C-alpha cells in the first residue's frame, strides 16, 4: 500500500530531473510543518532554490524510506532534516526515542555517503493544553529527543538549528501564541522566524 | 508547594546483621517518564560524602556489591540489602531528578540486637568549675540497646526542664550498643542552693527506673 | 578517574560573603551541568543550584534565591558558588556534584536533571559570630561508691573539633568520646568517659589528653577520686 508514500512526490521528482541539475539545491525533509511551509511561503523556497519534501503525518521511519528517492536522487548540495513530531504524537504507533533518533542517524549517514551536507533541526514545541502536567510532559519529551540530536550533531560537526529555543515560550514550553493558531503548525509569522534561522545556517554551509 | 516530596516510611529501621533490610521511598507524584524511573539511591557514612548506589531505580553503580538492589516505579520504590553487613550501616537517600528542584528523602539503617539495660553513673561538677560560676552535672548511660531512653534530672526532687542537653555515641562496632550523656547546666548560685542531685533513667531493659544521686558537699 | 575538589569553606560572620570553588578533573567538565548540594548539621541533603554546561542557564533553590550565585569557568574546569548575606541556617557542608546527563538543555526551571554520579569531598561553611576559644577541661571523678566510670568534661570551645585520648593513647578500651553539642552560648561542649576496674582507682593514673588545634590548646587533666 506504499507505506512510505513514495507516490506523493514521484511525479514531482521526475519533473525536477527534466529541468536539469541546479546549483546549491537544498531539500527540506519533514512532516506537515515542512509541507505547510511551502504551502504558506512559496517565495521562500522558490526565490532561494529550496525544494520542499514534507508529508503531513509522517514519522522519521517514513522519512528514511523516502530518503533516497526524495533527497539523494535530487542531487542536492544540502538536506535540512526536521523529524520527530509525529514519532512523539504516536499516530502511527508507540514512540521509541532510540528508534526515532536512529532513523535520523541513518538519514545523516545516507546523505554523507552521497556527499550531501546536513543541517539537523529541533523538533518544534507542541501544545498539550489539557492541563499543566500534560504540557510539561510534552515539552520534556521534545527536549529529551532534541538533546540526543544536538549531542550527535556536535560530535559529528553537523550544524543544528534550534527552532525550539526561539519558539517555545515560558513557563512550560508551549508553542508561542504569536507563532501559531492550532498549537502545532506555525503561522506565517512563525515561519518567518524559522526562515531567518535556517537561511543563516544554509548560507554558512553553502558559503 | 509544587516541589516533589520524597518520604521514607518508616524513616528508621533496625535490622539484624545478616538479615534482609528493605527501605521504602514514596514520591508525591510519579517520577516515571518514558519507561524510565528518575529515582536514585545514595549511601552516606558518617563524615563521608554521599555515594551513588543505584540509578534509574534499579541499576547498580559499578563497584556496588550484589546484595544491593533497587526496584519500583511511579511513586513507590524500594532499596533492598539481601544480607546486612556491618559496613552497610549508614544513612540512605532516595532522590528524584524528574523535576527541578531535585529532592531527597532520608532514612537510616541501624543494627538490631537484644535489649541491653544501661549502666548509669552521675558526676557532680568539679570544685574548679564551680569557682568560675557554672555547675555542670553529668549523667552517663553506658552500653545499652535500643537507643530510646528517658533521662530526667531532679534537684531536691524538683523536675528540671530546659537546662539539659544529651549526646549519643554511634552503635558500638562489637556489641552494637549505644552510650548516652546528659549534661545539666546550672549557675553557681542555683547549684549551691540545693542538696540532692539525681538523674532518673527509664529504659526498656530496666523493670523500673534507675536513679543515681549525690548530695552536694558529701 | 573523576575527581571533584571543593575549597573555600570556613567560619564566616553572619551577613558576610563567601566564595566556594570546585576543581574538576577526569571528565570533559565543559559538557556537563554541575550542581551544588548542602547538608546542615544533623540534617539531610538539600539541592542548592544547577548551572548548564554552557553557563547559559542557572537555577536555584528557593531558600537561596537572590543571595547565591552559581558560575563556572570551563577553561579552568572550575565551578563556583558565590554566597552573599550569609545566615546561620546556611551553615552546612557544601558539596559539588556532577550531573549524569551529557549537555542537558535546561531551557526551563522545572526540567529533569540527571542523577548525581560523582560528588566532591565537601567543604564546611560555618556561619557564626563566635570567636575562636580553647576549651576548659574538668574531671568527671569516679564515684567513691564504685567497674567504675570516670571521664573529662571538655567545655566551651569553638570551632570544632577537639580530640581526646586517655593516658597518651595507652588506654583505648572502654572509652566513649561523645559527639559535641552546640550550647546556647554558640560554644561547643563534650564529654569523654571510660570504664575501668574499680580496683585500679587507687594505683592507676588516668589522664585525658585534650587537643584543640584551632586555638593551639592542649590540656592534660588528671582524673582521680575526689578527697
Ligand atoms: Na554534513
Amino acid at each position: 500500500q506504499d507505506w512510505g508514500n513514495l507516490k506523493r512526490y514521484a511525479e514531482a521528482n521526475k519533473e525536477l530531473v527534466r529541468k536539469g541539475k541546479q546549483k546549491d539545491r537544498v531539500v527540506f525533509m519533514g512532516n506537515s510543518i515542512t509541507e505547510g511551509w511551502v504551502a504558506n511561503d512559496a517565495a521562500f523556497f522558490e526565490d532561494n532554490g529550496y525544494v520542499g519534501r514534507g508529508i503531513g503525518g509522517q514519522t522519521s521511519s517514513h522519512f528514511l524510506l523516502r530518503f533516497r528517492e526524495d533527497v539523494i536522487k535530487l542531487a542536492p548540495a544540502l538536506v535540512v532534516i526536521n523529524a520527530g513530531t509525529n514519532d512523539l504524537k504516536e499516530n502511527w504507533g508507540a514512540y521509541n526515542e532510540e528508534y526515532t533518533f536512529g532513523n535520523i542517524v541513518s538519514m545523516v549517514e545516507l546523505a554523507r555517503a552521497n556527499k550531501i551536507k546536513v543541517i539537523l533541526t529541533s523538533v518544534l514545541p507542541h501544545r498539550n493544553a489539557r492541563d499543566e502536567e500534560d504540557q510539561k510532559e510534552a515539552t520534556q519529551a521534545i527536549i529529551n529527543l532534541n538533546t540526543r540530536i544536538i549531542n550527535y550533531a556536535i560530535e559529528n560537526k553537523i550544524p543544528f538549528v534550534d527552532y525550539f529555543v526561539e519558539m517555545a515560550q515560558s513557563p512550560n514550553g508551549d508553542l508561542n501564541s504569536s507563532y501559531t493558531r492550532d498549537g502545532v503548525h506555525p503561522t506565517l509569522e512563525g515561519y518567518k522566524v524559522m526562515e531567518a534561522l535556517i537561511k543563516k545556517a544554509i548560507d554558512k554551509v553553502l558559503s | 508547594n509544587s516541589d516533589i516530596v520524597m518520604t521514607q516510611s518508616p524513616d528508621s529501621l533496625a535490622v539484624s546483621l545478616g538479615e534482609r533490610a528493605t527501605i521504602n521511598c514514596k514520591s508525591s507524584q510519579s517520577v516515571t517518564f518514558n519507561y524510565k524511573n528518575y529515582l536514585a539511591w545514595y549511601q552516606q557514612k558518617p563524615g563521608q560524602p554521599p555515594k551513588l548506589l543505584i540509578y534509574w531505580a534499579s541499576t547498580r553503580e559499578s563497584g556496588v556489591p550484589d546484595r544491593f538492589s533497587g526496584s519500583g516505579s511511579g511513586t513507590d520504590f524500594t532499596l533492598t540489602i539481601s544480607s546486612l553487613q556491618a559496613e552497610d550501616v549508614a544513612v540512605y537517600y532516595c532522590q528524584q531528578h524528574y523535576r527541578t528542584p531535585p529532592t531527597f528523602g532520608q532514612g537510616t539503617v541501624e543494627i538490631k540486637r537484644t535489649v541491653a539495660a544501661p549502666s548509669v553513673f552521675i558526676f557532680p561538677p568539679s570544685d574548679e568549675q564551680l569557682k568560675s560560676g557554672t555547675a555542670s552535672v553529668v549523667c552517663l548511660l553506658n552500653n545499652f540497646y535500643p537507643r530510646e531512653a528517658k533521662v530526667q534530672w531532679k534537684v531536691d526532687n524538683a523536675l528540671q526542664s530546659g537546662n539539659s542537653q544529651e549526646s549519643v555515641t554511634e552503635q558500638d562496632s562489637k556489641d552494637s550498643t549505644y552510650s548516652l550523656s546528659s549534661t545539666l547546666t546550672l549557675s553557681k548560685a542555683d547549684y549551691e542552693k540545693h542538696k540532692v542531685y539525681a538523674c532518673e533513667v527509664t529504659h526498656q531493659g530496666l523493670s523500673s527506673p534507675v536513679t543515681k544521686s549525690f548530695n552536694r558537699g558529701e | 578517574q573523576v575527581q571533584l575538589v571543593e575549597s573555600g569553606g570556613g567560619v564566616v560572620q553572619p551577613g558576610r560573603s563567601l566564595r566556594l570553588s570546585c576543581a574538576a578533573s577526569g571528565f570533559t567538565f565543559s559538557t556537563y551541568a554541575m550542581h551544588w548540594v548542602r547538608q546542615a548539621p544533623g540534617k539531610g541533603l538539600e539541592w542548592v543550584a544547577v548551572i548548564s554546561y554552557d553557563a547559559n542557564y542557572k537555577y536555584y533553590a528557593d531558600s537561596v534565591k537572590g543571595r547565591f550565585t552559581i558560575s563556572r569557568d570551563n577553561s579552568k574546569n572550575t565551578l563556583y558558588l558565590q554566597m552573599n548575606s550569609l545566615r546561620a541556617e546556611d551553615t552546612a557542608v557544601y558539596y559539588c556534584a556532577k550531573d549524569s546527563q551529557l549537555r542537558s538543555l535546561l531551557y526551563f526551571e522545572w526540567l529533569s536533571q540527571g542523577y548525581f554520579d560523582y560528588w566532591g569531598q565537601g567543604t564546611l561553611v560555618t556561619v557564626s559570630s563566635a570567636s575562636t576559644k580553647g576549651p576548659s577541661v574538668f574531671p568527671l571523678a569516679p564515684s567513691s561508691k564504685s567497674t567504675a566510670a570516670l571521664g573529662c568534661l571538655v567545655k566551651d570551645y569553638f570551632p570544632e573539633p577537639v580530640t581526646v585520648s586517655w593516658n597518651s593513647g595507652a588506654l583505648t578500651s572502654g572509652v566513649h568520646t561523645f559527639p559535641a553539642v552546640l550550647q546556647s552560648s554558640g560554644l561547643y561542649s563534650l564529654s569523654s568517659v571510660v570504664t575501668v576496674p574499680s580496683s585500679s582507682l587507687g594505683t592507676q593514673t588516668y589522664i585525658c589528653n585534650v587537643n584543640h588545634k584551632p586555638s593551639n590548646t592542649k590540656v592534660d587533666k588528671k582524673v582521680e577520686p575526689k578527697s
